[PDB]
RNA sequence: CGCGACCUCAGAUCAGACGUGGCGACCCGCUGAAUUUAAGCAUAUUAGUCAGCGGAGGAAAAGAAACUAACCAGGAUUCCCUCAGUAACGGCGAGUGAACAGGGAAGAGCCCAGCGCCGAAUCCCCGCCCCGCGGCGGGGCGCGGGAAAUGUGGCGUACGGA
């Protein structure tokens, strides 16, 4: 049958290894019939379980880590691949906190003089 | 306050005290090593005229420059050309060795910034400065407004470029008629500057 | 190998001047940037002058020019106490303020402070808070018919 | 050399390969430029470098 | 305390292991030299039909990261047939050739026949 | 005696395969690449090897991290979001 | 001799972070020639130039006078026109060569140490609860642990300040 990636996020994870197990055997099955010789149908199924065991293996991936960063969500200190993979001058910046947080002598600064709106006439 | 009369008794250095502080201190940093780090400072009122604080994340680096003019590095005279050139010996570098011992603070900790640093010693051989070092990293630093510029990346080894005070006084800017020489924004802005032709569009 | 007659000349394209030849077909390009940096600033400022805060009347020095009448830097911080405005209250209202200046001149000095005055009766200041206004604040009928100055506040002539 | 090491046996495994002839199908496509290998390295001719 | 010997050497101080708050990765990588993977094919050359019609082996071709206890698990876990001994060659061509001498109580041509090579 | 008998005695090999620039210039005795420099921290380069300067630069090789890095700079770097599904 | 502090110096696969290297057109700091010209050449010139070295950023640097001027005085820095191929330097030879001011683009000002007043009034980390958690932040509860009087925070900096 087509394996699609929909039907493989609901059902549990022995089911997937199992299904992944199978298509190992039908893998290793289709490469012994390559070597023999087979037919032109086997030569393009071989194609197909390849596809099978990467969309498997990238499902069993995402149930794997959206939970590990559903466990590690309320944590403070969370590991490195669940951490924000962005660029490193732009982690090695300032917090959003950071760059608010004004001096005492600045906010009052602030609060006696702020910047008047005006106008002037012809 | 007590910082004025320490202030004036680190300027009284040809008094019997201070010449006898400063051999003691001068010897005990004789046999220290090269480069190591004084946990509190030797002058702490000219650490807080610097900018030096006491807080977790400021770091004092005593280090020694040996002391001398530069000789050019070349092969016995052999400098080949015109005999202006030929100059080996008496040639002087053109930085101070204070800023010589910022920029050996700051290489050997890349991590740490420098902020400025001062003279507490000197020998026949070797002089030797106190370099405050300050983490652009360390909670205390990062919460504080007031040193947060030192957390931007745009001061990343102010030390190399001369941004410190002992590199600021070998640029030779400032303002006025003896500063012609690095109008704009250095010498070498100055004189790109003054060695353009503007051809313009309708001339 | 000069020939029979002409002036002497001292090019100056000894060194490799080609290398650093500034070419200015950027011209044209930044003439539009500046323009649209500009209108972008008076879309910014929405009530506010253009140009910017005003400046004061000023004396050349350097005997050439002293007949003439420039623009400045600021009002003088004797300017502001003689007119009666506070130096950080006069750079939120749009009052250019330096510390530097000094007033030797006392005609100068009275021709500022009456700038001051002419400046303060012409300024419409809005209230922080539409729905309650204060009490150094300008009217409603102001309000409305108050708008921008196209080009320098009260332009300086000679 | 019959003492060979692992870097350079893979290093010569993959110019063994490389030396092998284009297919008789690759010159039946659209916008087909190539007529023959042009880089079919001999032993003789070409000593690989090293 | 007396000293005994001239010299000062280090004094012997007191370190920890490491107890680490949260792991360097969040998951441990899987094993992606599985036993299917780590046998590719087995050749259906003339001269490997004759080694396992005659000396009672089977020539397969691995991976080339592959260790000999590695392919002798890997052949005993997919085929289910016990290994007297593995000989591993690394070809020209870049892959592992592996002659698999099994145990004399299985058939080489009968697991042959099993798999589907003749 | 100095060409074609002398060309005869060259067998033993003094440069190798390195293993950070791939190129054959990495001297044995020396234990250093003469095409990078390899025991060193830094890349070789030098400016006056300006035709040697383009052969190896950031747009020769594959940029297997830098075009993806261009990819998620031309939509702001966003991070964890997903499209809205069916 | 034993115990307990302080000061200096070690060892940690200790808990949490950072730096290394690349590109390098523009920018900063060094180092730095010889071709060439002077119809030779040695000072000069090419030239603070090529090459070499280190360091960042989207701009860098500079930057709010230990300034310019001597006038009825101007007033941070940067860039353009002009000053000006001028003053000046130079086997006064070849050649080199600014600055002030004026017209504009832009225009934004400030913070510490010290001096002093306030029961260290200050900062970091760990335990619990609530919010939010893909730039780990805000509040409360801890006879919890440290930093700091060899000085953290507020007022306050040459325009005066308390
Ligand atoms: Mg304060
Ligand atoms: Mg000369
Ligand atoms: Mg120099
Ligand atoms: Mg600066
Ligand atoms: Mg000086
Ligand atoms: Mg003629
Ligand atoms: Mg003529
Ligand atoms: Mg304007
Ligand atoms: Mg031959
Ligand atoms: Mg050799
Ligand atoms: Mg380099
Ligand atoms: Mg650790
Ligand atoms: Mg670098
Ligand atoms: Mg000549
Ligand atoms: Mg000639
Ligand atoms: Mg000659
Ligand atoms: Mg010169
Ligand atoms: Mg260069
Ligand atoms: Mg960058
Ligand atoms: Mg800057
Ligand atoms: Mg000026
Ligand atoms: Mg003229
Ligand atoms: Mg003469
Ligand atoms: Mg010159
Ligand atoms: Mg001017
Ligand atoms: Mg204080
Ligand atoms: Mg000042
Ligand atoms: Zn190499």
């Amino acid at each position: 049958a087509k394996i699609k990636a929909r039907d493989l996020r609901g059902k549990k994870k022995e089911e997937l290894l199992k299904q992944l197990d199978d298509l190992k055997v039908e893998l290793s099955q289709l490469r012994v019939a390559k070597v023999t010789g087979g037919a032109a149908s086997k030569l393009s199924k071989i194609r197909v379980v390849r596809k099978s065991i990467a969309r498997v293996l990238t499902v069993i991936n995402q149930t794997q880590k959206e939970n590990l960063r559903k466990f590690y969500k309320g944590k403070k200190y969370k590991p490195l691949d669940l951490r924000p993979k962005k660029t490193r001058a732009m982690r090695r910046r300032l917090n959003k906190h950071e760059e608010s947080l004004k001096t005492k002598k600045q906010q009052r600064k602030e609060r006696l003089y702020p910047l008047r709106k005006y106008a002037v006439k012809a | 306050g007590a910082y004025k009369y320490i202030q004036e008794l680190w300027r009284k250095k040809q008094s019997d005290v201070m010449r006898f502080l400063l051999r003691v201190r001068c010897w005990q940093y004789r046999q220290l090593s090269a480069l190591h780090r004084a946990p509190r400072p030797t002058r702490p009122d000219k650490a807080r005229r610097l900018g030096y604080k006491a807080k977790q994340g400021y770091v004092i680096y005593r280090i020694r420059v040996r002391r001398g003019g530069r000789k050019r590095p070349v092969p016995k005279g052999a400098t080949y050309g015109k005999p202006v050139h030929h100059g080996v010996n008496q040639l002087k570098f053109a930085r101070s060795l204070q800023s010589v011992a910022e920029e050996r603070a700051g290489r050997h900790c890349g991590a740490l910034r420098v902020l400025n640093s001062y003279w507490v010693g000197e020998d026949s051989t070797y002089k030797f400065f106190e370099v405050i070092l300050i983490d652009p990293f360390h909670k205390a630093i990062r919460r504080n407004p007031d040193t947060q510029w030192i957390t931007k990346p745009v001061h990343k080894h102010r030390e190399m470029r001369g941004l410190t005070s002992a590199g600021r006084k070998s640029r030779g800017l400032g303002k006025g008629h003896k500063f012609h020489h690095t109008i704009g924004g250095s010498r070498r802005a100055a004189w790109r500057r003054r060695n353009t032709l503007q051809l313009h569009r309708y001339r | 190998a000069p020939s029979r007659n002409g002036m002497i000349l001292k090019p100056h394209f000894h060194k490799d001047w080609q290398r650093r030849v500034a070419t200015w077909f950027n011209q044209p390009a930044r003439k539009i940037r500046r323009r649209k940096a500009r209108q972008a600033r008076a879309r910014r400022i929405a009530p506010r002058p253009a140009a910017g805060p005003i400046r004061p009347i000023v004396r050349c020095p350097t005997v050439r020019y002293h007949t003439k009448v420039r623009a400045g830097r600021g009002f003088s911080l004797e300017e502001l106490r003689v007119a009666g405005i506070h130096k950080k209250v006069a750079r939120t209202i749009g009052i250019s303020v330096d510390p530097r200046r000094r007033n030797k001149s006392t005609e100068s000095l009275q021709a500022n402070v009456q700038r001051l005055k002419e400046y303060r009766s012409k300024l419409v200041l809005f209230p922080r808070k539409p729905s309650a206004p204060k009490k150094g604040d300008s009217s409603a009928e102001e309000l409305k018919l108050a708008t921008q100055l196209t080009g320098p506040v009260m332009p300086i002539r000679n | 050399s019959s003492h060979k090491t692992f870097r350079i046996k893979r290093f010569l495994a993959k110019k063994q390969k490389q030396n092998r002839p284009i297919p008789q199908w690759i010159w039946m496509k659209t916008g087909n430029k190539i007529r023959y290998n042009s880089k079919r390295r001999h032993w003789r001719r070409t000593k690989l470098g090293l | 305390k007396i000293r005994t010997s001239p010299t000062f050497r280090r004094p012997k101080t007191l370190r920890l292991r490491r107890q680490p708050k949260y792991p360097r990765k969040s998951a441990p990588r899987r094993n992606k030299l599985d036993h299917y993977a780590i046998i590719k094919f087995p050749l259906t050359t003339e001269s490997a039909m004759k080694k396992i019609e005659d000396n009672n082996t089977l020539v397969f071709i691995v991976d080339v990261k592959a260790n000999k206890h590695q392919i002798k698990q890997a052949v005993k876990k997919l085929y289910d047939i016990d290994v007297a001994k593995v000989n591993t060659l690394i070809r020209p061509d870049g892959e592992k050739k592996a002659y698999v001498r099994l145990a004399p109580d299985y058939d080489a041509l009968d697991v042959a026949n099993k798999i589907g090579i003749i | 005696t100095k060409g074609t008998s002398s060309f005869g005695k060259r067998r033993n090999k003094t440069h190798t395969l390195c293993r950070r620039c791939g190129s054959k210039a990495y001297h044995l005795q020396k234990s250093t690449c003469g095409k990078c420099g390899y025991p060193a921290k830094r890349k070789r380069k030098y400016n006056w090897s300006a035709k040697a300067k383009r052969r190896n630069t950031t747009g020769t090789g594959r940029m297997r991290h830098l075009k993806i890095v261009y990819r998620r700079f031309r939509h702001g770097f966003r991070e964890g979001t997903t499209p809205k599904p069916k």
